[PDB]
RNA sequence: GAUUGUUCACCCACUAAUAGGGAACGUGAGCUGGGUUUAGACCGUCGUGAGACAGGUUAGUUUUACCCUACUGAUGAUGUG
RNA sequence: CCUCACGAUCCUUCUGACCUUUUGGGUUUUAAGCAGGAGGUGUCAGAAAAGUUACCACAGGGAUAACUGGCUUGUGGCGGC
RNA sequence: CAUGAAUGGAUGAACGAGAUUCCCACUGUCCCUACCUACUAUCCAGCGAAACCACAGCCAAGGGAACGGGCUUGGCGGAAUCAGCGGGGAAAGAAGACCCUGUUGAGCUUGACUCUAGUCUGGCACGGUGAAGAGACAUGUUUUUUCACUGACCCGGUGAGG
RNA sequence: ACAAAGCAUCGCGAAGGCCCGCGGCGGGUGUUGACGCGAUGUGAUUUCUGCCCAGUGCUCUGAAUGUCAAAGUGAAGAAAU
RNA sequence: CUGGAGCGUCGGGCCCAUACCCGGCCGUCGCCGGCAGUCGAGAGUGGACGGGAGCGGCGGGGGCGGCGCGCGCGCGCGCCCGCCCCCGGAGCCCCGCGGACGCUACGCCGCGACGAGUAGGAGGGCCGCUGCGGUGAGCCUUGAAGCCUAGGGCGCGGGCCCGGGUGGAGCCGCCGCAGGUGCAGAUCUUGGUGGUAGUAGCAAAUAUUCAAACGAGAACUUUGAAGGCCGAAGUGGAGAAGGG
RNA sequence: CCCGGCUCGCUGGCGUGAGCCGGGCGUGGAAUGGAGUGCCUAGUGGGCCACUUUUGGUAAGCAGAACUGGCGCUGCGGGAUG
RNA sequence: GCGAAAGACUAAUCGAACCAUCUAGUAGCUGGUUCCCUCCGAAGUUUCCCUCAGGAUAGCUGGCGCUCUCGCACACGCAGU
RNA sequence: UACCCACCCGACCCGUCUUGAAACACGGACCAAGGAGUCUAACACGUGCGCGAGUCGGGGGCUCGCACGAAAGCCGCCGUGGCGCAAUGAAGGUGAAGGCCGGCGCGCUCGCCGGCCGAGGUGGGAUCCCGAGGCCUCUCCAGUCCGCCGAGGGCGCACCACCGGCCCGUCUCGCCCGCCGCGCCGGGGAGGUGGAGCACGAGCGCACGUGUUAGGACCCGAAAGAUGGUGAACUAUGCCUGGG
RNA sequence: CGCGACCUCAGAUCAGACGUGGCGACCCGCUGAAUUUAAGCAUAUUAGUCAGCGGAGGAGAAGAAACUAACCAGGAUUCCCUCAGUAACGGCGAGUGAACAGGGAAGAGCCCAGCGCCGAAUCCCCGCCCCGCGGCGGGGCGCGGGACAUGUGGCGUACGGAAGACCCGCUCCCCGGCGCCGCUCGUGGGGGGCCCAAGUCCUUCUGAUCGAGGCCCAGCCCGUGGACGGUGUGAGGCCGGUAGCGGCCCCCGGCGCGCCGGGCCCGGGUCUUCCCGGAGUCGGGUUGCUUGGGAAUGCAGCCCAAAGCGGGUGGUAAACUCCAUCUAAGGCUAAAUACCGGCACGAGACCGAUAGUCAACAAGUACCGUAAGGGAAAGUUGAAAAGAACUUUGAAGAGAGAGUUCAAGAGGGCGUGAAACCGUUAAGAGGUAAACGGGUGGGGUCCGCGCAGUCCGCCCGGAGGAUUCAACCCGGCGGCGGGUCCGGCCGUGUCGGCGGCCCGGCGGAUCUUUCCCGCGCGGGGGACCGUCCCCCGACCGGCGACCGGCCGCCGCCGGGCGCAUUUCCA
C-alpha cells in the first residue's frame, strides 16, 4: 500500500531522500546496462566475471526435445514404486526383485547417487551410469535397457 | 547505473508497449460467452456426443513425449478399409477422418482399429426416417437413450501394464549395460569410417593382384 | 589656447602660481558618443576556404522617476490656558 | 646483476591434437569450436573523425576570465639610516 | 612591418543628403548669460492608469561573502504632507549578447570522417539483316575490325496531297 | 557597398551549351541559332596591363607496357572454388 | 582615564555558561531485570523416616572473622507418660492452601546510564485527508457538514476536545482495507485583492463669445447673432476595394 | 609447554622433518571494556581553517602537501562586532 | 522561393517561415519537492573511466539480525594505551 | 494559556546553491484553491503466511440471469508446464561413496570375489547427559527422600576454521584391460589442477518493505531533428491590363 | 467495283446494369522517418513504429501441406497457456529475439484447369401465357435473338479417378410456391403496448416531515416484492416501480405436418485396361530492403533460365551418396479471434464544478487568425414565485415604511458565504519601521465562582424519630464445589475380540486373466496390505464431556421469629 511507504515520511523533508548536494537528476550513469567497457567496468568485471565476449560453438536451431533426459539417483528409486512393493520383498523368500520402470515415472536415465537398500531389483531405464550399474549389481540385481 | 551485484536484466520495454497493452477484463465474461455456445451447440444437435466426433489413438512425435498417447486429428484412411467404413460415410457418423496419416506400423493400426469396431457396437443410428430401413438400430435401443456424452467419447487414458516380480536369471545379471551402451555409441560413431577401410582394403586386394 | 577620441603628451601665452592626488580607477534614469566593442563596408597581412587580425578606415537607436531616502525650498506639528 | 622498456574484448592470421561440431545417415572438401602465439589501440583499462561564426542559438557557470572592490606589493612613486 | 598592375595600376572634367583640412561671410557655439511668447508642468471640477514591492527605509567606524538599511559601538530620532531633485536604494527593464563549461545546437567552409543526387566509362538486355576481310588458338571455335540494310528504335515536317 | 555602360575572357552548330524535374518520348532559355544563348571576372573616358605554368585547377585527335571491376575468356579441382 | 580606569610583577575577595555537583520531571538505551501467585536480603539447603538417646549440642583460629551460636531443641499444657494438634482460620513483614487494585502479558513495576545535528537511514505516531468491508441498538430538523469566534481546556506536537454564534442536511468513533492524502517557495497554475494613488495623466493642426429654446439638470445639444479656421493639391462635392 | 608412540612416494651413512594418535601438567606485564560474524543499503566523491612541519612564490585572505584538531553538521560563556 | 546582393524579403517572424503531429523529444545542467515526535548519523578521500559540474568502485552510515559471553560470588577476548 | 498595553534582557529575512548568506548573491507584494517519488514489468535481499522434496498457477474446464459475481466454490485438470529436486564440459558426453573386514589375484598403496558399516576425521563448539566431592537438616549414629553449589568426565546440534573423500573438464604419469565383433574399439588406475559441484535437502506460492533498473518515470525546463500540410492581403521579383 | 463472311476497332442521350464518395476503433496491401538509446557517433536502436497512401467487413486476413519432424512419429488455419527472454542476431554492446513439440478454445472440409469421356448434353437476353411478386423468381410455350468449337454443361482431381468385368445390397433427397400445426429457454425466442402486494393507522414533533415513541412476532400490514427514483426532511406500505413458469394484446423471428409445382434412376464392396499436375514459373547469378535466419529467412528489380523415377524441403557453402517427407506455378470456406468509430444497454473501493472529456449550461459555442488551425469562461433563490401590491422621497438609479416567507442576516449572477482587502464602532497605545523570543506587571473581555467553597466518604460514640428483620430454625427453588467414578453417558493411550473386515470404505504400478462382462487391453467382481468402523472385557489419562444420587456450603422465595435485635432518616 501507499500507506506504509517511505514517501509518506518524506513530507516536509526538502530533498526527499535524494540529497541536496547532488540532486536526483534524470539519468546520471547511463541508460540500462550501458558502459560495461567504459566507466562501469569495475562493476561488470568484479561482479559479473565473464560477461563480455564470445565462447564456444554455434548450434543453430537447437531443440530441447532432442536432448531431453531427466535423471534419477538411486537415493530415491524405491520412491517411484509404492513402498508396499518394497515391504512385499526383503521377504517372500523367492528373490522377487520387483521391476521398476523408470520410464513410466518420467526419467530417461538412472544415476548412481547415494546408498541403495540391500534388496534385489530390476531397473528398466534408457541410459545408466557406470556407478549406478555397480551399485545395483553389487546389491544383487539386473540393469535392463529399454528403447 | 548498476549497483553492487544484481543481474544484467535486459527487459523489453524499449519499443512502445503502453499503446499495445491487452488487458484481460474480458476473461470472466469470455468464460461465459463460450459456455453458452458450448451449451447451445449441445442442445442444437440433441442426441449426439456433445464433445464432438470420435478421434483416434495416436502417439506424440518427439523422443521426450515418446510414451504418451493423444487424441489424434482423425482416423486414417488405411485404418478405415480394415474396419469396413466408407471414407465419405464416416464423416456422417461422428468419425473424424484424416486423409493425411501415413501408417508405419501394425501395432498402432490395430490398436486404433479397435476403437472403430468399438464405436460401431455402442453406436445407435437413429434411422433416416421414422419408418426406415436396415442398419438403423431398433426402437428398443432408441427409447433407451437421448444421452449426449458429456466429455470426450471413450477418453484415451495413457495406461500401462504391470510386470510382476521375477527370479532374475544368471544372464540378466551378467549384462554390462553401461559397457554395451558405450559400445553401441561407438559403433554408430565409427561405422562410416570402418567401411571406408574395408573399401580401401578391398582395393588393395585388387591392386596387389594386378 | 594650437594638435590629439585620449588619459598621457608637446608647445604658445598669461600669471603669484600654472603643485600632486582621492571620492566604485567620483560623476550615462546628469550630458555627450570621438574612442573602444555587434550587425554594412574598405584596404594590408594571414588563411586552399568560411574567415582571422591591441593592423588601419568610414557609417552605426544611449530607455523609465509619480516610489523610499538624502538634499533644496515649502506648509505645518506636540508643547506654551 | 636489481628498479622501466609495454597492450583487452571483437576481428584476422599461424601453430597443436588421427580432437569436437558441420546437424535424417555415410565419405570428402569447407566452415565453426577447443588450447596457445602474433596483427593494436602512445588519449597507453583500449571512440573509427577538420574548421569557422563579428549573422548566431540554448542549458548553465561568479566552480572559469574582461570592470570595482579586498589581501599582497615585486614593479612604480615617496622617505629614512 | 605588409603598395603595384582587369585579385586591375596611374590619372579625373561633371556629379555626390560620401570622408577630411583651410579661408571669407556669418552667427547666443562660446566669454556669460539675459529677457519675451506659445503649450505644459502648477492649483481646481470632472475622470483616472502603470512599472515596481521579502520586510523596509537618517549616518560614521568596525567586523562580515573582504563597499550594510537591519548587526556591534558610537552619532542621534518629533505627527501628516506640497513643489522640486537626480547622491543612494550596487533602483526598474531582460534566467548577461562578452568569457568558460556542456561529450547541447545551428549557419557557413574545406585537404575532416561516412555517404549521396547528378554525370563520365564498361558490361548485360531490348539488338536484327546482308557483306566482305582479318588476326588468335586449333588442325572448328573465338575475337571480331570495316563497309553497307531498315523491320525495331530515334529525330524532322504537313491539314500526313503527288 | 550593389548596379551600371564599357573592357575581357569561357562553353556551345541543337542527340548542343547551361539548366529544371520523382517520372514520361517531361519542361526553361526557345514565337530562339554565334551581331544568339549560357558562364564568369573587372568597372565610364584617358593612359597603360610587367615578369611566373614550379603549386593547385582547367584543358589537350596526347603515350595509357604504370595501375584497374563487373562481366567476359583461360586453367587446375569432384565442387564451392 | 593621569600618585591612574596606563604598563610590569603579585595578593586576597567577588561576578557569570546550556560546563561540573545535588535535586525534580520527560524520553531513549541497558538490566541474560522483576510481575501471570511467591520469602527472602554477604544466604551459606529444605524435607521425609527409622533406631538410639538428651541438657545434648560440632569442646576446631587474638582469629580478630566469614561454618555455626546464644530468642529456646524440650516445651507450655494435659500429668514420670502423652501431646508438640486444624490457617474455612496463623491472624497476618511471610504465608509454599488462594491470590494485586496491578494482570489491555505487545499490560504494569524497579533499578541504573545517557539525550548536539545537515545529507541520510530507521522507528513510533487514540497525527491528519478521501473511500471501501466490518462494527458502534453511534449522532442528526429539539439543527449534520462547513464557517465564525478577547468563550473553558488537553497533548512535547501533528492536532484535538468542548462554550457560544450562523447554517439548513446530512455526519463521525473504533477494527481492518485502498489512495490522485497534508504546501510558504517552483520568474509555479487559475482566480481575487492591495501599496503605489486619487498619483502619472485627459498638452500635435491658432478660437471661442452672447442671447434664446429645450429641458429635473446645459461650458459640451439646438436655433439666432459675432468672431474665426479649412481656402478649391480642401475639413468641399461623388466613386473603387473594404465595411456591412 | 613436557613425555610416550605410530605414519611417509619427501629427506638422508643413521637421522631429519612433517603429519598423525595417546597420555602428563593452568591465571604468565600494568590499566580498560561483553566480544564475534553475515546480509541489504542511502548520502558523499567542489571542501575550508588553525598549532607544528613544509613545497612553489617577494608576498598574499595566494597556489600545494604532512600531522592532528576543528568549521561544514553546532548552539552556549568569552574575544565590543565576527 | 525571390533578391541592382544588405543574408535582404516571404503577412509585427527569416543565417532559413507559419500550422498540427511524432512529443510528456533528450538533459552529467538551473528551480521546486507538502505532518509531528524519537533514536543513530556522514562525506568531500581510493583506484578506473572522452574522467575533471558526472559516474563506477573503495571507504565512512544506517537498518536487520544472528553466534556466543556472564553480575545469576564462580569471564574470555579485544583494544588510535 | 490566548486580546490590548507597558517594561528589562535577547533578537538581522525566509527558501536556496554554497568552504562561507542578514548579504551590494538569486526566488518571494498579498490571499485563496490547485501543485511534484506514481503505476507496470524484471530482478535482489529482508520480513509474514500456506504447504513442504515438493509446491503452485495460468490458461482452460465444471457451477448463472451476478443483486451482492463480472465474486466464491470445485476439476485423474495439479502438471501439459514453470521453478526446485544435480553438476560439468566449446562439444561428442559423462555424471556425486566412501569406509571397513574377511576371502581370492604376489595386499603390488594395482585387479577381482564374500560379509559388515555407511555419508570421513580434527579443533572449537549453544549445549543435554553422567557426575567425585561438598552444603545443611535440634543430639550420637543409622539411613532412604529433596534440591543448591558442583571439581572432573561423556555425547555433541547450528556455525566457523582445517584435513580428508567423490562427480565433471584439462593435464601429467603409468598399469591392467573387456571382447558382438577387428581394436587408429571401448574400459578401468595414481598424482596434480579448472568448476557457479556432491558430502542425507529447502524449495515453491502468496503477501509487504527497501533498493536498482526499463518504462514520459519526482515535477517543470531547451537550442534542435522528422512527417505531413497552409500562406505572395505585407514584401521580393516577372508578366497582363489600367491610371499619374 | 460491287456484294458477303470473319478478324480487329470505333460511335450512340441505344436496351439493361454497375463503379466513384463517406466512416475509419478493429482489418488488409504499400510507403516510411526523426526525436530517442548507445552517456559522443556513423552500424545498430526507436522500427516496419508516427505521419503519408490505397482498400474492405461485421469481423477481416489466414486455411486443407511443395508442413512438421527424426519419433514406437505427428496432420488445414486462427486464438490462449507454454516453449522463454530461450536457439540465433548485434561497433557480439546498447539492445534485439523466433519456432517445434505438449496442454487447451474451436473444430469442416473442399473445388477447378488439364487427361479423358459424353451429338454443346450448356448459358445469356427477348415475346406470349400459368403461379409468385416490399431481398424478381419459378413453370410451360415459341425457326425470338446471341454467346460457345480459339470450347459452355455432366462425371472427375490426386485421399486417387475413369472405364470395364463380375461380388453384394435395394432405391428420398432438393428447390419454387401454397398453406396449416406446436410461439420455440432465462427459465415465453426478439421488439412494442398495457397491466398485477401492503398504513398516508394512532399520538407527537415541523414552515412542511418520509422523523420519535406506539399499534395482536421489531410494534400494525405485505413480503417470490427490504433495488432505485419521485414526492414540501430520513419513506418496504403515498406514486412509479421491484419480485414473480405473473396476466393480457399486437408484430417479427425461427423451427414442425399437409397440399401442389417442378427437379432426381442418384448405391456399396473385388479383378483387370489406361490416366495424369498448372513456365518467363521453379532454380541459379546479382543488387536493394527485410527477418533473428547466419556462405544470404523473406521479399523484390535486372540477367540467366529448367526438369519429368522430376521438383521442393530436410536451418554452415560444396561434391558424391543414401534415406525421409511433401506436391508448388489456379480457386472457395463457417467456428473459437480483434474492436479508444456507430447503434442500444449495464456497472463502478472512479471524479465530484480550477476535479471529471475541450464541453454538467445556447461547446467544438463565443472569440482570434488571411489560412492551415487555435479555442474559452460560465452549475445551486425558495418547497411554492408566494418574485415585494400599496404609501412615500427622489429627474431617475436608489432608498424609508409596508408586505411575502421557517427564513429576504434566501431579493432575480439570489444556498453556505472563508481570507486578502476595505468601511465604520469599541478599547488600548504611539520620537529610534515594524514585527518577535524570555520574564513579569497593568487593563480588559469574558469564564469559574461565593451572597461561607468550607470539600466529602467510612467506621464509631451520643442524643432523637421510624419501619421490618437479620441470628435461628422449617417449606420450596436455584446454584457451587466435592468425592464414593458409586450408577450410567463420554472420549485418550493400551490390550483382547479378527469381531466391522462381504452386513467400513477408500487408496495402492499389492495379487489372481482359477473369476465375470466387453473388446493382449478396458470395465467389473474376488485375494492383500495400509488406513478408517462394531462387540466386549481390562488398565490408565476420570480428561470442563455429561447425567443421576449422596454430601457440604451459598443464595433467593415463602414461612415462621416482634424487638437490649436489624435496618432507614435527620
Ligand atoms: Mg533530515
Ligand atoms: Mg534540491
Ligand atoms: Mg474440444
Ligand atoms: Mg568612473
Ligand atoms: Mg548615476
Ligand atoms: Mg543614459
Ligand atoms: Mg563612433
Ligand atoms: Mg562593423
Ligand atoms: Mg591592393
Ligand atoms: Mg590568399
Ligand atoms: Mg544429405
Ligand atoms: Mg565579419
Ligand atoms: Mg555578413
Ligand atoms: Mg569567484
Ligand atoms: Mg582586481
Ligand atoms: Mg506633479
Ligand atoms: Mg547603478
Ligand atoms: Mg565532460
Ligand atoms: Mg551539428
Ligand atoms: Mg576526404
Ligand atoms: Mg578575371
Ligand atoms: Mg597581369
Ligand atoms: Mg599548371
Ligand atoms: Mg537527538
Ligand atoms: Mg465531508
Ligand atoms: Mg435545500
Ligand atoms: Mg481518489
Ligand atoms: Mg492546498
Ligand atoms: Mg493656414
Ligand atoms: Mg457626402
Ligand atoms: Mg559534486
Ligand atoms: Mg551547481
Ligand atoms: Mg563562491
Ligand atoms: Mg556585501
Ligand atoms: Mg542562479
Ligand atoms: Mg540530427
Ligand atoms: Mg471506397
Ligand atoms: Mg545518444
Ligand atoms: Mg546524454
Ligand atoms: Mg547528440
Ligand atoms: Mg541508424
Ligand atoms: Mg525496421
Ligand atoms: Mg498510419
Ligand atoms: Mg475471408
Ligand atoms: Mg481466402
Ligand atoms: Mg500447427
Ligand atoms: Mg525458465
Ligand atoms: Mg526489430
Ligand atoms: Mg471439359
Ligand atoms: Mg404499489
Ligand atoms: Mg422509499
Ligand atoms: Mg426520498
Ligand atoms: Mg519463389
Ligand atoms: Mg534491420
Ligand atoms: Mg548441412
Ligand atoms: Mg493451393
Ligand atoms: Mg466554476
Ligand atoms: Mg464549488
Ligand atoms: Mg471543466
Ligand atoms: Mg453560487
Ligand atoms: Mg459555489
Ligand atoms: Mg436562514
Ligand atoms: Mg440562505
Ligand atoms: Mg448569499
Ligand atoms: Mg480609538
Amino acid at each position: 500500500p501507499s500507506r506504509l511507504r517511505k514517501t509518506r515520511k518524506l513530507r516536509g523533508h526538502v530533498s526527499h531522500g535524494h540529497g541536496r548536494i547532488g540532486k536526483h537528476r534524470k539519468h546520471p550513469g547511463g541508460r540500462g546496462n550501458a558502459g560495461g567497457m567504459h566507466h562501469h567496468r569495475i562493476n561488470f568485471d568484479k561482479y559479473h566475471p565473464g560477461y563480455f565476449g564470445k565462447v564456444g560453438m554455434r548450434h543453430y536451431h537447437l531443440k530441447r526435445n532432442q536432448s531431453f533426459c531427466p535423471t534419477v539417483n538411486l537415493d530415491k528409486l524405491w520412491t517411484l514404486v509404492s513402498e508396499q512393493t518394497r515391504i512385499n520383498a526383503a521377504k517372500n523368500k523367492t528373490g522377487a526383485a520387483p521391476i521398476i520402470d523408470v520410464v513410466r515415472s518420467g526419467y530417461y536415465k538412472v544415476l548412481g547417487k547415494g546408498k541403495l537398500p540391500k534388496q534385489p531389483v530390476i531397473v528398466k531405464a534408457k541410459f545408466f551410469s557406470r556407478r549406478a550399474e555397480e551399485k545395483i549389481k553389487g546389491v544383487g540385481g539386473a540393469c535392463v535397457l529399454v528403447a | 547505473a548498476p549497483s553492487r551485484n544484481g543481474m544484467i536484466l535486459k527487459p523489453h520495454f524499449h519499443k512502445d508497449w503502453q499503446r499495445r497493452v491487452a488487458t484481460w477484463f474480458n476473461q470472466p465474461a469470455r468464460k461465459i460467452r463460450r459456455r453458452k455456445a458450448r451449451q447451445a451447440k449441445a442442445r442444437r444437435i440433441a442426441p449426439r456426443p456433445a464433445s464432438g466426433p470420435l478421434r483416434p489413438v495416436v502417439r506424440c512425435p518427439t523422443v521426450r513425449y515418446h510414451t504418451k498417447v493423444r487424441a489424434g486429428r482423425g482416423f486414417s484412411l488405411e485404418e478405415l478399409r480394415v474396419a469396413g467404413i466408407h471414407k465419405k460415410v464416416a464423416r456422417t457418423i461422428g468419425i473424424s477422418v484424416d486423409p493425411r496419416r501415413r501408417n508405419k506400423c501394425t501395432e498402432s493400426l490395430q490398436a486404433n482399429v479397435q476403437r472403430l469396431k468399438e464405436y460401431r457396437s455402442k453406436l445407435i443410428l437413429f434411422p433416416r426416417k421414422p419408418s426406415a430401413p436396415k442398419k438403423g438400430d431398433s426402437s428398443a435401443e432408441e427409447l433407451k437413450l437421448a444421452t449426449q456424452l458429456t466429455g470426450p467419447v471413450m477418453p484415451i487414458r495413457n495406461v500401462y501394464k504391470r510386470e510382476k516380480a521375477r527370479v532374475i536369471t544368471d544372464e540378466e545379471k551378467n549384462f554390462k549395460a553401461f559397457a554395451s551402451l558405450r559400445m553401441a555409441r561407438a559403433n554408430a560413431r565409427l561405422f562410416g569410417i570402418r567401411a571406408k577401410r574395408a573399401k580401401e582394403a578391398a582395393e588393395q586386394d585388387v591392386e596387389k593382384k594386378k
